[PDB]
């Protein structure tokens, strides 16, 4: 499904281990409701794409990396390939997401 | 001979309202001899009621339950959030609604009979009409009259729902004082007005659930706060309620008749010819009111009116022309219509006759709030007022959003609530008027209003501690003014 | 600068957030310190400090809840269809609460991070002049320097020192996260914490008792006080006087479980015992002023309160320490405070501002199921400042209008006013006891600041209909002797 | 039965009406709430005592009656004995009530 990171070392190191293919970063939190409105859609449109790599990252357990990435607001999806933020959005829009990844695959 | 040998009464009251009823408790209290005469004719449709005036009847009392029935209405909704199992939607019921009312207000109407009696005041349902110098001639229900005499006598007749002067209005047309005991629910309904009376109305009739409509000539709160009459206004759109900007009635047709029935109504934009439709279950004409000062010979004992309006021009101290007619009330020239205002007048105007007090009531900032969905509270300068009275350049304009505690659980209206105060520069930024839109704003804007009868100034308001968990305390640190030009939107509850 | 900051606070609540904002508004470069040391039970939060995390909020909140639960009942009058009696579940309630703070633990950090103030969720504590040390949770310590430091550490929850406390009783600290619903409650205190969570937990349905040892709301009128208890007696709420617990013992563990309190009557030697399923303690608070060293920095304390002894100025006795919050020495206890002094020792210190923090006749409300606001003098306080005979108490009761057709609890709202004979009638103190109490009193301590009399309170015209419109025509004084009490429905 | 007054002429009328016999008077409000409750009993008791004469006054449909008889509170009960007012309470308790109805019979 999608990799739950926890760590600033999970994080900027394992934004490697994937290479090229596409990394949709979730930046999400137990409290906002629309933040769990597209979890399952987030979660759900893992299994509908492997040459992308879903991530996760709770702003709370990972307050270092919600801070360091610049995150103003839930939900904040940013787009990385290769360590590079080559696309990045707010709000629980599904269509401008699954667009975000099928224009930046 | 002509003049009475002698006054029946110390003094006489024409009305039994707001100021009538407090002006004959006061006077009695000092002995003097007193009668009120109290008498509300019919409107057009036979509806009537008892003692109290206007307020008690239909107006201040009924119209806050029925706010108060649409606000329970959202809390039962936001009751859920808070953890109680309540049904998504519930239903309400318009015939029980009405019952309770009528209930309150009948102990009321009965509450004051016994607060006459009490004190020794002779209660009359009669019409008043004068008929010469210190004699009147009053008419009962079944038109036995009486003449009387008093030594002083007082006018409090205060006004009735006035009406469009078009075909099929009086017959087809309630005003608000049929509402507040209407024997069926209203249904579709086009409200015709835009004054407080029009919006707190149409207002709480959507909050039960009704599919309201409002009708607006020109602009909505004409004499108030236009930015706060217009952020009102969107918040009502906002929650349901649908407007007809620029338009106007000019014929009422009856489709078919029942409790309620269906009317059509024909009506005309204010400036193009433009002419629409629409079919309606009920129809109410908030379109102002008009003071009982015609009908009641006033020339017979010379007191002397404006020919146009109706209203009674008097001195500081209540006075008319003649040295024994005094008036107060809504029927008052260029004063304040409403009921505290009217009681203050009343039980003033009996002290300095009976008491030996010289003390005059204060028409200058008296605060006043609009029972709207969202609620609206004021007191003293409108914004473009200020301008207007002082100078653009020494107008500054403090204010806020803010977003109730209560509703972030059901997580509902941010950046609805607005807070204003205007400061005059030249004058060590004295708060010169006071503008709140929210949540209880008349428990809130009532202290500050006191605060202006004392000249508060911006610094003594900044170094007043706010109270938190609280609405009120956002005027406590108002920094941003409208000069500047900040953005005061707040983020929600997501960031 | 030798300096790696210009300023360093040492707490990150009320006070220290607002003090931080401010100064970065003018550059300065700062940095707050927030840890939030568990409590007995391993129970801990995020940033924001007591009143966003265990106080004001999620209070205010539970208040509502209960507010809610009279309104249910009340909707059925005014033509709602309400089903016969609700239920209410505790926990979607504490899920929702907590939804709600930590999104406030949020909006600070990123608010934080916005005005370019570091941040660091590590216990600071000073080791010498113009340095700290700074503890992480996994133990990393690190020294920093700053030409200035603010100490606004504020308090915490305190024990009764008795056996069974800390292991079997909770805290307001524990109850705002409570993972299950409490059930029969013993709650042990008289403070405002100990009757507004006592309120409204009555208030969602559940057994609740108070155990008092003398007073309720020492500090407070009085008078006001005890009209405020009675009604809450008169709701549901159990109390019982003149005792103190001495040993907790459990019955059973649980979630919940079943306890066995032990107390004894405190004038006398009567002892009883009772069972329940929650004991909160709210007996009092303590400030964090010990185990955080001044001594190796200066800072003089008060060995025995723990109290901040400072200059109308916020300033301690050295120089570039300053201190704001609750942990000052006889000062006002209360959020809005530990932020107005927070605001404006920044502007001294960074903008020019010479403006002081007001500490006279600060408002106040206390939550409880009929709601209490005051400000100024109470009677009692007046008497003793003025001489009986210069005191008039005006005074009178109201039935708010939306009560009547629900038709419930007439005469138990009360308003009072205590004024100075001496001083033109000034008006030295204020309080109403009924619905939206705060509201209400807010504006009446703006009047107070401009000195508000007698004279000027008769002259002005209330709004009707609405509750506060009674304050501006008392006519009955406590000397006069008149009945005050109005009349029902019926007549 | 228990006679409806439509007048302060149909009262002291009334009060004569009745011999030696004793007039009960039923002060009521029907938005009053203990008013309407105790009413069933009024009329189920004015039957049970068929010797006395009861008698109903809705303060509103002729407050001129009530206003006489200095009524201020809801249900009022007063008791006359050929004109002169000897008995009279208030409040729907309905045991007090009979026990009135026997002891001045
Ligand atoms: C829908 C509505 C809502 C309102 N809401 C508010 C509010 O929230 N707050 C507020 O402060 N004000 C409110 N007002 C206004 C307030 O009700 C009036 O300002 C107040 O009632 C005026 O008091 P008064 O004594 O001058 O006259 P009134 O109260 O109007 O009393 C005059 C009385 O005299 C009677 N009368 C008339 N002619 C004669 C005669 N010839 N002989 C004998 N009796 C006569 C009338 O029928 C009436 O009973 C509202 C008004 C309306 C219509
Ligand atoms: C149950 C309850 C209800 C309340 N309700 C109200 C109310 O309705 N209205 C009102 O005005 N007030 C209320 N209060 C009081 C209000 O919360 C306090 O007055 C306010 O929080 C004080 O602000 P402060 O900045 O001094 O400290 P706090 O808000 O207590 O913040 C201090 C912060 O510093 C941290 N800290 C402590 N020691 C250290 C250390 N050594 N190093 C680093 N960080 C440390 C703390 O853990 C905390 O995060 C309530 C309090 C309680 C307990």
């Amino acid at each position: 499904s999608v990799k739950q990171i926890e760590s600033k070392t999970a994080f900027q190191e394992a934004l490697d281990a994937a290479g090229d293919k596409l990394v949709v970063v979730d930046f999400s939190a137990t409290w906002c409701g629309p933040s769990k409105m597209i979890k399952p859609f987030f979660h759900s449109l893992s299994e509908k794409y492997s040459n992308v790599i879903f991530l996760e990252v709770d702003v709370d357990d990972c307050q270092d990396v919600a801070s360091e990435c610049e995150v103003k607001s839930m939900p904040t999806f940013q787009f990385f390939k290769k360590g590079q933020k080559v696309g990045e959005f707010s709000g629980a829009n599904k269509e401008k997401l699954e667009a975000t990844i099928n224009e930046l695959v | 001979e002509d003049l009475p040998k002698s006054y029946d009464y110390d003094l006489i009251i024409i009305g039994g309202g707001s100021g009538g009823l407090a002006a004959a408790k006061e006077a009695a209290q000092y002995g003097k001899k007193v009668m009120v005469l109290d008498f509300v004719t019919p409107t057009p449709l036979g509806t009537r009621w008892g003692l109290g005036g206007t307020c008690v009847n239909v107006g201040c009392i009924p119209k806050k339950l029925m706010h108060q029935a649409a606000l329970l209405g959202q809390a039962l909704q936001d009751s859920r959030n808070y953890g109680w199992k309540v049904e998504e939607t519930v239903k309400h019921d318009w015939d029980r609604m009405i019952e309770a009312v009528q209930n309150h207000i009948g102990s009321l109407n009965w509450g004051y009979r016994v607060a006459l009696r009490e004190k020794k005041v002779v209660y009359e349902n009669a019409y008043g009409q004068f008929i010469g110098p210190h004699r009147i001639k009053a008419t009962n229900n079944k038109g036995k009259e009486k003449i009387y005499s008093a030594e002083r006598f007082l006018i409090a007749t205060g006004e009735r729902p006035r009406y469009l002067g078009i075909p099929g209005d009086k017959e087809y047309c309630i005003s608000s004082d049929d509402l507040f005991s209407l024997p069926y629910c209203p249904g579709k309904t086009l409200v015709v007005g835009a004054s407080y009376v029009a919006l707190e109305c149409a207002g709480f009739l959507a909050g039960i659930g009704l599919d309201v409509t409002v009708m607006v000539r020109s602009i909505l709160l004409r004499g108030f706060d236009q930015d706060m009459a217009n952020k009102i206004g969107e918040h009502m759109e906002e929650h349901g309620i649908k407007f007809i900007r620029q338009f106007v009635p000019i014929k009422v047709e009856q489709i078919e008749a029942g409790t309620p029935g269906r009317l059509r109504v024909v009506a005309q934009s204010t400036n193009s010819e433009e002419i629409i439709e629409g079919e309606y279950n009920t129809v109410m004409l908030a379109i102002g009111r008009d003071a009982c000062t015609r009908k009641i010979g006033l020339e017979t004992v010379g007191v002397k009116i404006n020919e146009k309006t109706g209203k009674i021009p008097v001195t500081d101290e209540e006075q008319t022309n003649v040295p024994y007619i005094y008036a107060i009330g809504d029927i008052l020239e260029d004063k304040v219509e409403l009921t505290p205002v009217a009681i203050q007048a009343g039980r003033l105007l009996a002290q300095r006759l009976y008491a030996g007090s010289t003390v005059k009531c204060d028409y200058e900032n008296v605060p006043t709030t609009v029972f709207t969905p969202l609620e609206y509270g004021a007191c003293g300068l409108s914004e473009e007022k200020a301008v207007e009275k002082f100078g653009e350049e020494n107008i500054e304009v403090y204010h806020s959003y803010f977003w109730p505690l209560e509703w972030t659980i059901p997580s509902r209206d941010n950046n609805k609530c607005y807070a204003k105060i205007i400061c005059n520069t030249k004058d060590n930024e004295r708060v010169v008027g006071f503008h709140v839109l929210g949540p209880n704003a008349g428990e809130v804007t009532q202290g500050f209003a006191a605060a202006l009868k004392c000249g508060l100034t911006k610094k003594q308001l900044d170094s007043t501690i706010g109270i938190h968990p609280v609405c009120a305390e956002v005027f406590t640190t108002l920094s941003v003014t409208k000069r500047s030009g900040a953005s005061i939107l707040q983020a929600g509850s997501c960031g």
